[PDB]
């Protein structure tokens, strides 16, 4: 950074909280962010033992690295990182009581994600022309 | 009136009008965590925080009910859109998007499960990308949270302080597919969506319908062809400018992104305590005061959750009136044609087009204008022979080449009287202009 | 030239530029078109 | 932000008296002599003079106190061509 | 509220304390002679707001619709004419 | 009051979005009233 | 007196939301009133 | 004890005017829902 003057260590914004700082010994200057803060989308199905979760906008490397470990299988969904669950997006179910969202459902047997499609066209092979 | 007759404008020439329609039937489906907005990370706030007992479970609860709501209305706006469709497996809309001269290029996307998430128009696609928030552009800009950049997003700010938007339960691709198919079972076969005849067999009906003579529209069917495209085109060329339906579409998001920022700013407002701060009351006082400061600030961003809720309790009332009509329209505009006159849209209503649109269905709404008229001389009705009554059906009766004939109300084409353009009197009324030497 | 005038205790709206100076400020409490300013927080409100 | 500012649309005064042999009596009265209260705003020209083409600034000293006797402390800020003398001390002032 | 009057006007009061209504966008008056222009629409040609026909014929018409076979109803049009301004008559003198 | 930050203003801006609503649909009854109305110019009050 | 004042600033503040939310409750049949009247207008006086 | 009773009034009167203001929201949906009703009667029931 180049705008601290001499008299000057803090960064604030607008609301008055501190989001950088220039270190009075080394000069170094430094931007502050939280830390990272959520929740878990956890899908229960009553028939199971488990649970399927749902790290919404969070990249399963992430997850693992600096949130928690875990001995669930996972795989990195649209919505976000997804633990144990079947990651099989090509399978389609009409009805869905575990909506994800972005046409996403959680079908439970194991757990599977799956495509939620409510409503498909009645088709025809009856001539165009 | 002079004699029995009386001056009227009857339109000597027509062309087709495109009125654009967003109805809202969707909103963003915000959900605040109550525990990390009022306390943070904060364990002095959370103990006090748990004294105030169902206050968080109330804001939880009745935000998940406002979202279930909004799912609901989602799924009934995707059946009433998908509702009756039939479509032949022959269809392929990379070769199949004109009849009759009439293009649907641009208002039909890719059809059937091959394609992915790409079942989107090129109206849709151009309706889309002038909306940054809309259901991928929230879930691409939480993603980014956690992507280490120096952008501090204020999504980013709202989504830690447990402010987060989800995704709808069909994402806007589906809803799009859904249009796409609602769209493409009025150009053909089985015609689904279309009273079960072709496209311009419909619109020219429709036309007739407003009291048009059949005669000037099977004769000037490429005219009418090309001035229904060219009224799709105008609303697509509509939206490079400002335009209504547009900005209340952009309304959506703004006033979402409004509130959303209005509540975060609550978390900085100090209820009349000595800081917004926790960890300023928390670093300054014991707990015999600190906990007098922190309930001031539990009871002002509860308030303000409490504020909120009634306020999206109150958005969603008008969201779920917006799909009903928005479902009403599809079924009695474009499914149908309802003999209902300024339902779908002002004018003569000839016929009605759905497209999807960010949080809601953009309606194009086609109307029968016309662009000149000619002053004539009407009789609303005739006594004929023997004292019978007859009167004009959807028309006038006109003397040309003094002689009576019947004239459309909507277009200017004398034409004789007969049995299908006339409603039968036992005995004429008064001042029926007489004539007894017709039929 | 040696221009003086009194100081008070006043609400202003300062507005910082990308390098942190001053370019432009409000007295809030001076007319009605600073009292817009400052409920807006801006110093071109929009029309209204 | 509240702070101490000056009251936006009120007039600066120029204070500024610049004399050659003879200084006038009522240079030292009201309304040149002037209460403090919360405090003051000053805009300064700086009179650059030149002698010799060298370059040299020139501007009004001011004084800040309450009765200017060595019973009491008054602030002075006097240049001095680039440097800014500041004080405070028990200064006998004079009366012109 | 500001007249030199002895009445204290409880709206008065409201307003003095912050709570004031005020006025729609367009006056009563207008939406006045929109209602009037309505009105006049069905009554002389164009017959813009009749469906394009005579006010009379356009009640004859939607009385036949209703299964009233047209001799009685065209032989009776002065009847039908008194029994609707008697109609209209009844609504205005309902307010009393 | 100045203390309790934008709880003023929250009232101010959902009063202002409520008489919004109420001005924009009074413009759309309005405007339905209006919709295709056509009378002769040759229209008077004291003879018609 | 500040602890007084407080007292009656978070009362009048509460009964401020108050009316604020009902206010919007009100608008809310306000609006499905004039939409049935629109309706109204289009479709029995307009048309039948 | 006036001062721990106050508390008590304060949370138990926020909590009249929460669910106040829930049902306000309810029962206009439920004249909403009364409406479509009232219309499915009259146009599905007593006529088609
Ligand atoms: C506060 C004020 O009003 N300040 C002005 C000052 C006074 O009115 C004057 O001092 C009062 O006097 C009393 C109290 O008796 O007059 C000045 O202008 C003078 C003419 O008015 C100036 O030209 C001088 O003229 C000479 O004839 C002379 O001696 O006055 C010769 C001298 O060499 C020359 N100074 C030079 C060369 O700077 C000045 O300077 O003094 C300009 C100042 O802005
Ligand atoms: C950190 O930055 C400050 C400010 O530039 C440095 O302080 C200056 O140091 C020089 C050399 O001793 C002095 O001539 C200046 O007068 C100092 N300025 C001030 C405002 O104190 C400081 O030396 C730097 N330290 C490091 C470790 O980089
Ligand atoms: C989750 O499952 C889907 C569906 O099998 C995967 O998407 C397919 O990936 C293959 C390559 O391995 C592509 O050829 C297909 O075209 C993709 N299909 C679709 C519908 O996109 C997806 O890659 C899987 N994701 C993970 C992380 O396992
Ligand atoms: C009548 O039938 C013909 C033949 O099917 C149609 O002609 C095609 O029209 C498209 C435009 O929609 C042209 O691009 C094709 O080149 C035409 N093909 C041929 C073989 O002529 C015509 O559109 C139909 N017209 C109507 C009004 O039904
Ligand atoms: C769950 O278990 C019950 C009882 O065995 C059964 O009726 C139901 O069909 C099961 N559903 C699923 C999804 O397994
Ligand atoms: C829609 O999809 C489901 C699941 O694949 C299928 O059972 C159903 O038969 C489909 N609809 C039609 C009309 O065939
Ligand atoms: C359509 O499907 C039916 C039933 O399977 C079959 O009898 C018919 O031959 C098919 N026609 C074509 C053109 O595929
Ligand atoms: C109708 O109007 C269009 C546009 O002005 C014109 O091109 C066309 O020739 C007109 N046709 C008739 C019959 O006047
Ligand atoms: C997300 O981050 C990427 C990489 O920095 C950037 O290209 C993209 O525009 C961002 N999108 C959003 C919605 O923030």
């Amino acid at each position: 950074a180049v705008y601290y003057n001499s008299w000057q260590n803090l960064l604030y914004d607008s609301n008055g909280n501190i989001i950088g700082f220039k270190d009075f010994v080394t000069n170094k200057t430094y931007n502050i962010f939280p830390c990272y803060a959520g929740r878990v989308s956890a899908a229960f199905h009553q028939n199971a033992s488990s649970l399927a979760l749902l790290y919404r906008n969070l990249k399963c490397s992430y997850v693992l690295n600096n949130i928690s470990l875990t001995t669930q299988p996972y795989f990195d969904s649209y919505l976000g990182c997804v633990f144990n669950a079947d990651n099989l997006t090509d399978y389609s179910v009409s009805s869905c009581a575990l909506r994800m969202g972005s046409g996403f459902c959680v079908d439970y047997n194991s757990y599977r994600f799956v495509t939620f499609e409510p409503f498909n066209v009645s088709f025809v092979n009856d001539s165009i022309e | 009136s002079v004699g029995g007759l009386y001056e009227i404008k009857i339109p000597t020439n027509f062309t087709i009008v495109g009125q654009e329609e967003f109805i809202q039937t969707n909103s963003p489906k915000v959900t605040i965590d109550c525990s990390l907005f009022v306390c943070s990370n904060y364990a002095a706030c959370h103990d006090l925080l748990s004294e105030y007992g169902t206050f968080c479970d109330n804001i939880n609860s009745i935000l998940d009910e406002v979202n279930g709501l909004l799912d609901t209305t989602q799924l009934h706006v995707a059946d009433t859109l998908m509702q009756g469709v039939t479509l032949s497996s022959n269809l392929n809309t990379n070769l199949h998007f004109d009849v009759d001269n009439i293009n649907f290029k641009s208002l039909v996307g890719c059809l059937g499960p091959h394609c992915g998430s790409s079942s989107r128009s090129f109206f849709e696609d151009l309706l889309f990308d002038k909306v940054k928030l809309s259901d991928v552009g929230f879930v691409e800009a939480y993603n980014n949270c956690t992507g280490g950049s120096e952008i501090r997003d204020l999504l980013c700010v709202q989504s830690f302080n447990g402010i987060k938007v989800l995704p709808p339960i069909l994402s806007e691709s589906q809803i799009s597919g859904y249009t796409t198919a609602a769209t493409v079972a009025a150009m053909f076969p089985p015609w689904s969506a279309a009273a079960g005849i072709p496209f311009s067999l419909n619109v020219q009906y429709r036309i007739n319908g407003l009291g048009v003579t059949m005669d000037v529209l099977n004769k000037n069917q490429k005219l009418i062809a090309t001035a229904f495209n060219n009224a799709l085109l105008s609303i697509q060329n509509g939206f490079s400018a400002p335009n209504s339906a547009l900005a209340k579409i952009q309304s959506v998001v703004n006033s979402n992104a409004q509130a959303l920022n209005s509540l975060l700013q609550q978390l900085f407002n100090k209820f009349g305590a000595i800081s917004s701060s926790l960890q300023e009351i928390l670093s300054r006082l014991d707990p015999p005061e600190a906990q007098v400061q922190i309930d001031r600030l539990i009871n002002g961003r509860l308030t303000a959750l409490n504020a909120y809720v009634s306020q999206q309790l109150s958005d969603i009332s008008l969201v779920k009136f917006g799909a009903a009509l928005a479902m009403e329209k599809v079924n009695e505009c474009v499914k149908s044609q309802s003999p209902r006159i300024n339902f779908c849209g002002n004018g003569n209503h000839i016929l009605s087009l759905v497209q999807n649109a960010p949080y809601g269905l953009l309606f194009m709404h086609f109307s029968y204008k016309p662009i000149s008229f000619k002053t004539v001389l009407v009789s609303p009705g005739l006594c004929i022979s023997g004292d019978v009554g007859i009167a004009p059906k959807q028309g006038y009766f006109i003397k040309h080449n003094d002689h009576w004939m019947f004239t459309g109300s909507s277009y200017y084409y004398p034409e004789p009287i007969s049995d299908k353009n006339v409603v039968f009197m036992n005995t004429c009324s008064v001042n029926f202009t007489k004539a007894p030497l017709v039929y | 030239q040696y221009w003086v005038t009194p100081l008070s205790k006043r609400q202003y709206l300062l507005k910082f530029d990308n390098r942190g100076v001053i370019t432009n400020a409000v007295d809030c409490s001076s007319s009605f078109f600073s009292e817009i300013q400052c409920k807006t927080k801006s110093l071109l409100p929009n029309t209204g | 932000f509240t702070g101490y500012f000056p009251k936006s649309g009120a007039n600066f005064r120029d204070l500024s008296l610049k004399g050659t042999t003879y200084l006038s009596t009522l240079w030292y009265q009201k309304p040149f002599l002037s209460d403090f209260n919360n405090g003051i705003f000053s805009r300064v020209k700086n009179t650059k003079l030149y002698v010799n083409k060298t370059l040299y600034s020139e501007f009004s000293t001011i004084v800040i106190g309450s009765v200017f006797i060595n019973n009491s402390y008054t602030i002075v800020v006097q240049p001095h061509n680039g440097v800014l003398e500041i004080t405070a001390c028990q200064y006998t002032m004079c009366e012109y």
